[PDB]
């Protein structure tokens, strides 16, 4: 046989067009070699496997996200449209909402309704198909311009939605529950299209109102289905029934969200726990619209009084904000402040509602406090990147303090920047917070970090910047947000209003009123509240008057306030010293701030000292701290090692906060002031960091491991090192890539690929030889990554006569456990020798394939890797790209194998050998093996005939 | 320091659930590191390993209802550790809060070391109603995170051999587990080492009404990285 285009396009569709999930990745890679031009009559045919949808659409976007251009993306984009849009037209016309306990009220509907879900021929093609579309909607964030989902299939996407989250549910009352993969798939369609803005613009209209409905019904039945027991309510202590039962509905999950979908809650028992994300954000989501915003943000104690008005807003149900003559008792406080701040506000008019309202609560005991802390948390809800007032979209912006690395974009370092944005994807799917993300997609990890030249920035352009002292993953607001640099940079200030909503009346306003608030008898909780309002919404200041109006009340709070508050210096601290270090910090009045900062740090309770070193962190942000008369630097790198030589051994004992900011102040001193923090001062902390890198996963929590690794990493990756701890660096790295946990594996990984990276005969061999171990006695996660970092690694460090033998012997094994990927990366490696015109090296390898192969105790195995290794030593396309084709059998010796086997031995022999003593060479090793069996035998017929 | 650990837990738990508060320095945390974590210490270095623990077990639940799991995790276990014999049952709450936390954090090898140190003390201190309690729900635990994990011959200690040993028609025997649930797992377990999605979709749907919800976690895990694998990027 011709091993051609059409040979291959059918042995493609031997494994594209059935229905089964077993190599869904193998058949996107298959599906990806198929001809750019003829890919979409391939996949539009009626047979094709609509599971390979999800993995068409991610090799796709990994192909896009590559910067490269992806046609099967395209295609995988352009079927689920299509198929969304043909499976939406079977619909009844008019849609009446899913009452999913009323008894079949709309009969005819409801019954043309079960013959069109209730079948599994339909049926089983809605998760399917929503998985697919989850894939493509969880991308539309990060595409060009002509590939978000286009203005026309909008309304047929909420239509489907709906329609699959009516069907899981009537699978839920009918049949037993769906599946874990659908209820995913439906829920994650659901999330994900009621976070983007095209799709919330159309579920949240007038002529949808039955859809949103329908949507608040069927989520909550379900989570009625799931999370409780039959027979429990879900919570512990005119116009259609429907619209004010959607209401109550959406309010019992509102009210939820603090103890049944609260992640760890002693409620949330019920609740599988991967369905408690997805449901939190479609609650959020469905909270938003504005048929029940109204009656959702009114506390329920208010309708336990005489508060009961005649709403009218298209729906019937939009009620007033609430008279603050009910805000005046604290309960009902606290429960509107949960209300608007779990929901956010959904435009620049109810901003300005609840920002009055507060204010009119702000005129006593205690909502004073209360309506300071709304405060200060409703103009930090405007701060967020990617929609403003969404807590279901967007995070808190953040501006990290450590600038790019130049040791990258050079040609080590653009090498270094993909090999370990891979870990770093690996190791963000396995340890991040997905706190920003609400879906199951592991490689969708963000980060908020908008451009100050704006626009988010990508994710694999922020390697090693984001503050080492959060949290992987954690997006919360930590003290030291917006670096010092980027108040400078965003709103020009020498050393405007944000999204929709005018925050420089409200700043200034707010800085007024604090001002004139402190600075004359008011109580100490209140005053201590105040400064934390003030630290928390200066990072939104812009002009410098403010700052410096800043920087005075609180020097005259500090000159006026006893020394007796200790928990008004945790905030008084970083608030001077986030305002004196961005007046650029000078000799004459910001010079008492190393005061300040020298007596806070002998603190007696942790807090003021944490803050302290936030304050700290601020000022060397670029002030010339002091200004070379840097009289701090010895007392903060004094304060540092001591009380890190401490906290080396044991450290899950001491507090995380602690440990993080003071290894951050660290890294920064080491980085940014290597000459005044003396020398040895870094290999001393890098010695910390390797007692603490070194410890057991008791003794050194997962976090502060993944800290101090990445900050040595960025320490090492900036060349403000010498090398005599660089050389200590080296060392320290090797010794954690053998551990038993899979993440602390991942990172030593890219802390070794950075060593190895950045410092540049033996010593490479040891290092290829502890990621062959790895591979060999690593978990499928571990090992898969490494496989696939391998081949750069080796094309990129040895030539390839050093190490081809390794890589066959670990092919060729007993002891390896996933010879599978070791098949790819055989793969990977001959196929660059294929380029670099070395194809005769190749030759020279598989003509060693005497005695290590063909010796197998398995046959079946043996013929499988002969497969395996004469597709990866072939210079002929379609037979180079079947490879996913046969890692798909590992074992299964059928007789289309055979048949495959034969063809590839055939035409190695016939296009790479050329040489004819070699030849009879390579003839005289199936008849040692001999084997009258098929495979072998069959071979030798064959080569006989050639 | 008890009743102050209501006032600084409430004062936090306040921010946290009650009020959310999108503007935490996250203050109440390392101070709420006293009271508890502080006597935690002190208890002990003056004396009362007793009920010491009780006051770590607050602080724990404390810090897994904030978004702490992992070290949620460790106070969890420390507690465990320190009832530990004295106390059986105690000590199996303890490691099964401490288990559940590891799973929130995404921590399996680590929630599978706490599953075999349960499996394997409530049998050598099963010598009542619960034990036959904690048995079966640790032996479907750890044999989902060991399908899971799927690790490979080399890294495979002799306890995990043996249990993903009980489970092949060579073998037959229920040990603790209900009859109709055995022969879900078994058949859960012959169809996974054997790459079959369609077997193990039919069990996920059958098995939701048996397993616990952190066991249905655990079997959506099995499913999801069975159909879609955890590592290839895409």
């Amino acid at each position: 046989v011709s091993p051609d285009k059409d040979w291959y396009v059918h042995l493609v569709k031997s494994q594209c067009w059935t229905r089964s999930d077993s190599a869904l990745l193998e058949g996107a890679e298959l599906v990806n070699r198929i001809p750019a031009e003829d890919m979409n009559a391939f996949m539009m045919n009626s047979e094709f496997n609509l599971s390979l949808l999800a993995p068409c659409l991610s090799l796709g976007m990994s192909e896009i996200s590559g910067g490269q251009k992806s046609a099967l993306f395209e295609a995988a984009r352009e079927v689920t449209l299509a198929r969304v849009s043909g499976t939406v037209q079977q619909l009844p016309a008019v849609h009446h909402v899913f009452q999913p306990e009323l008894p079949a009220e709309p009969a005819a509907y409801w019954s043309k309704l079960n013959d069109l879900f209730g079948d599994a021929a339909l049926y089983q093609s809605l998760p399917t198909l929503a998985r697919a579309l989850a894939q493509y909607l969880v991308v539309v964030s990060k595409l060009p311009s002509h590939l978000h989902l286009p203005p026309e299939k909008e309304k047929d996407i909420v239509k489907f939605v709906v329609a699959t989250l009516e069907a899981l549910s009537w699978h839920l009352i009918h049949e037993q529950i769906p599946l874990s993969l659908d209820l995913q798939a439906g829920l994650d369609c659901c999330c994900l299209a009621l976070q983007l803005p095209g799709l919330w613009s159309v579920v949240s209209s007038t002529e949808f109102v039955t859809h949103a409905c329908s949507l608040i019904h069927c989520v909550h039945f379900i989570l009625e289905a799931v999370a409780v027991q039959p027979g429990e309510q879900l919570l512990s202590p005119q116009n259609p029934k429907y619209i004010t039962a959607a209401c109550e509905m959406v309010a019992e999950m509102v009210e939820s969200l603090q103890s049944v979908l609260a992640l760890g809650h002693k409620r949330n028992s019920g609740v599988p726990a991967f369905l408690t994300p997805l449901l939190r954000n479609i609650i959020i989501s469905l909270a938003r619209l504005p048929l029940v915003n109204s009656y959702t943000r009114v506390p329920p104690l208010v309708w336990k009084l005489g508060w009961s008005p005649k709403p009218g807003g298209d729906f019937g149900t939009a009620f007033p904000e609430i008279p603050v003559e009910f805000l005046q008792e604290k309960e009902v406080f606290k429960e509107f402040i949960y209300r608007i701040n779990t929901l956010g506000w959904t435009s620049r008019t109810q901003f300005e509602e609840t920002w009055a309202t507060l204010l009119g609560v702000l005129v006593r005991t205690q909502i004073n406090v209360l309506a300071v802390q709304a405060i200060t948390s409703l103009v930090l809800s405007a701060m967020t990147v990617p929609v403003a007032g969404n807590p279901a979209v967007s995070c808190l912006e953040q501006q990290p303090r450590n600038k790019p690395l130049k040791a990258l974009d050079t040609r080590f370092g653009r090498k270094l920047s993909i090999i370990r944005g891979i870990v770093e994807q690996e190791i963000q799917a396995m340890v991040s917070k997905r706190e920003n993300i609400a879906t199951h997609h592991l490689y969708q990890a963000w980060d908020p970090v908008p451009s100050l030249s704006g626009a988010l920035i990508s994710h694999e352009k922020l390697l090693l910047q984001i503050n080492p002292e959060r949290e992987l993953g954690s997006m919360s607001y930590k003290l030291g947000q917006v670096s010092i640099h980027s108040v400078w940079l965003g709103n020009s200030i020498t050393p405007k209003h944000r999204a929709g909503v005018d925050i420089h009346s409200c700043s200034q306003f707010l800085l007024e009123l604090y001002s004139r608030w402190i600075l004359p008898r008011t109580p100490a909780i209140l005053i201590s509240e105040v400064v934390r309002s003030l630290l928390v919404v200066s990072d939104l200041f812009t002009e410098r008057n403010q700052f410096e109006l800043m920087y005075v009340t609180l020097t005259e709070l500090r000159r006026v306030h006893p020394s007796e508050d200790e928990i008004l210096a945790q905030y008084l601290v970083p608030a001077t010293c986030k305002a004196a270090a961005v007046l650029g910090m000078d000799k004459a009045v910001a010079e008492p701030v190393s005061r300040l900062l020298e007596s806070t740090l002998r603190s007696s309770h942790l807090p003021s000292r944490v803050g302290a070193l936030h304050g700290i962190l601020y000022v060397l942000e670029c002030d010339l701290l002091d200004d070379t008369a840097k009289q701090l630097i010895p007392v903060i790198s004094d304060y540092l090692l001591s009380n890190l030589k401490g906290i080396a051994h044991c450290v899950n004992i001491h507090s995380q906060q602690h440990v993080l900011v003071m290894c951050a102040t660290a890294f920064y001193l080491i980085e940014n002031y290597p000459l005044d923090v003396g020398p040895e001062f870094s290999a001393s902390i890098i010695q910390m960091c390797g007692v603490m890198l070194s410890g057991s996963e008791e003794s050194t929590p997962s976090i502060i491991y993944h800290c101090a690794l990445r900050g040595l990493e960025r320490l090492l990756l900036s060349e403000q090192l010498s090398r005599l701890d660089a050389e200590s660096l080296v060392k320290l790295s090797v010794d954690r890539v053998n551990v038993h946990s899979p993440h602390r594996a991942m990172a030593a990984l890219g802390l070794m690929l950075t060593c190895m990276y950045t410092g540049k005969v033996i010593v490479a061999m040891e290092r290829v030889s502890v990621l062959f171990d790895r591979i060999r006695k690593g978990f499928p996660c571990e090992a898969r990554v490494v496989a696939r970092i391998l081949p750069q690694f080796l094309d990129d460090f040895f030539p390839p006569q050093d190490i081809m033998n390794k890589v066959i012997g670990e092919f060729l094994s007993n002891q390896q456990p996933y010879p599978q990927f070791m098949a790819t990366v055989v793969y990977k490696v001959f196929q660059t020798l294929h380029s670099t015109g070395q194809s005769s090296m190749v030759r020279d390898w598989v003509m060693l394939s005497l005695s290590n192969f063909t010796q197998r105790a398995p046959v079946a195995m043996a013929t499988w890797s002969l497969s395996c290794f004469f597709v990866s030593a072939s210079t002929s396309p379609w037979v180079a790209a079947i490879l996913p084709h046969v890692i798909s059998r590992m074992g299964k010796l059928e007789q289309v194998d055979v048949n495959l086997f034969c063809l590839v031995a055939t035409d190695f022999y016939r296009h790479q050998i050329e040489e004819e003593l070699d030849r009879r060479a390579f003839q005289s090793v199936l008849e040692v093996v001999a084997a009258p069996g098929s495979p072998y035998h069959r071979l030798l017929t064959c080569l006989r005939n050639v | 320091l008890t009743e102050a650990a209501r006032l600084f837990l409430r004062q936090e738990r306040d921010a946290r659930q009650r009020l959310v508060c999108p503007a935490a320095y996250g203050e109440p945390l390392q101070a709420a590191a006293s009271a508890l974590g502080a006597a935690v210490r002190l208890h002990l270095e003056l004396g009362q390993p007793a009920a010491a623990a009780a006051l770590c077990l607050e602080l724990a639940a404390a810090l897994r209802d904030l978004g702490q799991p992992a070290a949620a995790a460790g106070h969890f276990q420390r507690a465990a550790q320190l009832q530990l014999p004295q106390l059986p049952l105690a000590a199996l709450q303890a490691l099964g809060e401490a288990a559940s936390c590891q799973l929130l954090a995404r921590d399996y090898t680590g929630a599978l070391a706490v599953f075999t140190r349960m499996q394997r003390l409530a049998r050598e201190h099963g010598s009542l109603g619960a034990f036959s309690d904690v048995l079966v729900r640790c032996e479907v635990s750890r044999v989902l995170l060991l399908l899971l994990l799927q690790p490979p011959p080399a890294k495979l200690l002799p306890e995990h051999a043996q249990t993903l040993e009980k489970y092949s028609w060579e073998a037959f025997s229920s040990g603790q587990l209900p009859e109709e649930l055995f022969l879900l797992l078994q058949s859960l377990v012959m169809a996974t080492h054997e790459k079959d999605t369609e077997a193990i979709k039919s069990l996920q749907v059958e098995m939701w009404p048996l397993l616990t919800a952190e066991q249905n976690h655990l079997l959506h895990l099995v499913l999801q990285e069975t159909i879609s694998p955890s590592g290839q990027g895409v």
